[PDB]
């Protein structure tokens, strides 16, 4: 439940 | 080539529904997280929601949670944000903006920022109908002469919504214009005026009208500003 | 929240002239900020990202420091495209966004010209009346327009409209318009916009009576 | 006190071809260099191209060297960019300019408003 977590492919 | 597209704003009234679309072109869609942003006039910018690039995981701002909704097609290359129940305090323009993903020389990446933008779709949110302005003179006089030069102007004054274009003279007359922002009144209705400022010697012998539209309404009205002796 | 706090609100420089913005944050986002520029009517624009890294297609001029809880902006001389609003955002905690600094050209002081006028007698009529007070041409922004009826200071009753700085001059114009019922209008002589600028030695006032216009 | 009226902008595949114009009005532009700009998202303003006085020639960017090409009609009070073989790249909105200085040091005081044009599949 985190939003600053890498929301794009390849992380 | 990053493009971001946006339609379907518009006036609401509140508590109704309104589907923003972000049509993206020039990159790869389907492998960025994608934000709206909004605007309210005049304000800055709030972060609204986010969606993967999968469209898996999804975060609002607390203002807009169960109330908007954000969802991608990646086949269309498209983002939306459903706007629900929608709230005057909902006025903006609604920016839809990618994450900007870096990776660095030694592969290290970053994300969180927005790189690309669309251009912005105004949304905007009122219980107020279609209304075209009452136009009146702003006549010039001794209370609007400084030195040899006089002011006149028309005051444009409660119609709904934005905007408001204002012409003089049937568009001979430019120098020396402006025409204000647009003030929400408490009625809900926007009022503005447009001055122009002019040789005082011209007062007698030169006519001034003033072109005023607001196509929502079909508004169109020139008004002669003759002056008067304050 | 993380609240980012910039500052000075506005900043009044020349081009070539080195430009200071400040962002404070009210706790630590490490190196997770980054700085917009925006434009009247346009989209806000990535300059600098992870505190110091310059975007994609954005001059030299423009560089960022900073960690922590204390950021800096530069841009090393001005150029006539960077009048703008500047923005600083952060990601260490969901994602928040300073109130922004305005960087607007510096120009010579000109005090307003200050025009008034009566409400029409179309308006009047109709059971409504608008006094509109103009502050025309001035510079810098700063500004203080009070309404006065029979002598009387007027508060609550007034709006404001400034436009932006002129393409041509870089000034400012600004309108008051001060609303009264009709009946409210009649029962008063005397309308008048009283105007302060640093520009003015004294206090301009400008004023009619109502009937003899 | 002039104005510019840019027009021709739109979407293009790849390969494609288009043609902006720049309509000026309240000046009789023969005398000016008109000079076209672009500005990609993100980026400045970058030059593209200016037709001079007639017979004085017209000047080109290095990006778009021997595919697009400046023209005027001054009768028209009008200058055009045919922009061919196009590409993704060449996505941005395109401005025009009017030089007022007649020894085409470019005091660019007018501008219009911009095009988009987008070239994409």
């Amino acid at each position: 439940a985190n939003p600053n977590v890498d929301p794009n492919a390849n992380p | 080539q990053v493009q971001l597209v946006e339609s379907g704003g518009g006036v609401v009234q509140p508590g109704r529904s309104l589907r923003l679309s972000c049509a993206a072109s020039g990159f790869t869609f389907s492998i960025y997280g994608m934000h709206w942003v909004r605007q309210a006039p005049g304000k800055g910018l709030e972060w609204v929601a986010l969606i993967w690039y999968d469209g898996t995981n999804k975060y609002y701002t607390d203002s807009v949670k169960g109330r908007f909704t954000i969802s991608r097609d990646n086949s269309k290359n498209t983002l939306f944000l459903q706007m629900n129940s929608v709230r005057a305090e909902d006025t903006a323009v609604y920016y839809c903006a990618r994450d900007a993903h870096y990776s660095d020389s030694s592969g290290y990446s970053s994300w969180g920022y927005f790189d690309y933008w669309g251009q912005g779709s105004l949304v905007t949110v009122s219980s107020a109908s279609t209304k075209g302005p009452s136009v009146f003179p702003l006549a010039p006089s001794s209370k609007s002469t400084s030195g040899g030069t006089a002011a006149l102007g028309c005051l444009v004054k409660d119609y709904f919504p934005e905007p408001v274009t204002v012409s003089w003279n049937s568009g001979a007359l430019t120098s020396g214009v402006h025409t204000f922002p647009a003030v929400l009144q408490s009625s809900g209705l926007y009022s503005l005026s447009s001055v122009v400022t002019v040789p005082s010697s011209s007062l007698g012998t030169q006519t001034y009208i003033c072109n005023v539209n607001h196509k929502p309404s079909n508004t169109k009205v020139d008004k002669k500003v003759e002056p008067k002796s304050c | 929240e993380i609240v980012l706090t910039q500052s000075p609100a506005t900043l009044s420089l020349s081009p070539g002239e080195r430009a200071t913005l400040s962002c404070r944050a009210s706790q630590s986002v490490s190196s997770y900020l980054a700085w917009y520029q925006q434009k009247p009517g346009q989209a806000p624009r990535l300059l600098i990202f992870d505190a110091s890294i310059r975007a994609t297609g954005i001059p030299a001029r423009f560089s960022g420091s900073g960690s922590g809880t204390d950021f800096t902006l530069t841009i090393s001389s001005l150029e006539p495209e960077d009048f703008a609003v500047y923005y600083c955002q952060q990601r260490s905690n969901w994602y928040t966004f300073g109130q922004g600094t305005k960087l607007e050209i510096k120009r010579t002081v000109a005090a307003p010209s200050v025009f008034i006028f009566p409400p029409s007698d179309e308006q009047l009529k109709s059971g409504t009346a608008s006094v509109v007070c103009l502050l025309n041409n001035f510079y810098p922004r700063e500004a203080k327009v009070q309404w006065k009826v029979d002598n009387a200071l007027q508060s609550g009753n007034s709006q404001e409209s400034v436009t932006e700085q002129d393409s041509k001059d870089s000034t400012y114009s600004l309108s008051s318009t001060l609303t009264l019922s009709k009946a409210d209008y009649e029962k008063h002589k005397v309308y008048a916009c009283e105007v302060t600028h640093q520009g003015l030695s004294s206090p301009v006032t400008k004023s009619f009576n109502r009937g003899e216009c | 006190x002039v104005q510019l009226x840019x027009s021709g902008g739109g979407x293009v595949q790849x390969g494609x071809s288009l043609x902006l114009s720049c309509x000026a009005x309240x000046x009789x532009x023969x005398x000016x260099x008109x000079x076209w700009x672009r500005q990609x998202p993100g980026x400045x303003r970058e030059x593209v191209x200016x037709x001079x006085x007639x017979x004085x020639x017209x000047x080109x960017x290095d990006s778009x060297x021997g595919r697009f090409t400046x023209s005027x009609d001054x009768x028209x009070x009008x200058x055009x960019l045919q922009x061919x073989x196009l590409x993704x790249x060449d996505x941005a909105x395109y401005y025009c300019x009017x030089x007022x200085x007649x020894x085409x040091x470019x005091x660019x005081x007018x501008w219009g408003x911009g095009t988009x044009v987008t070239v994409s599949s």
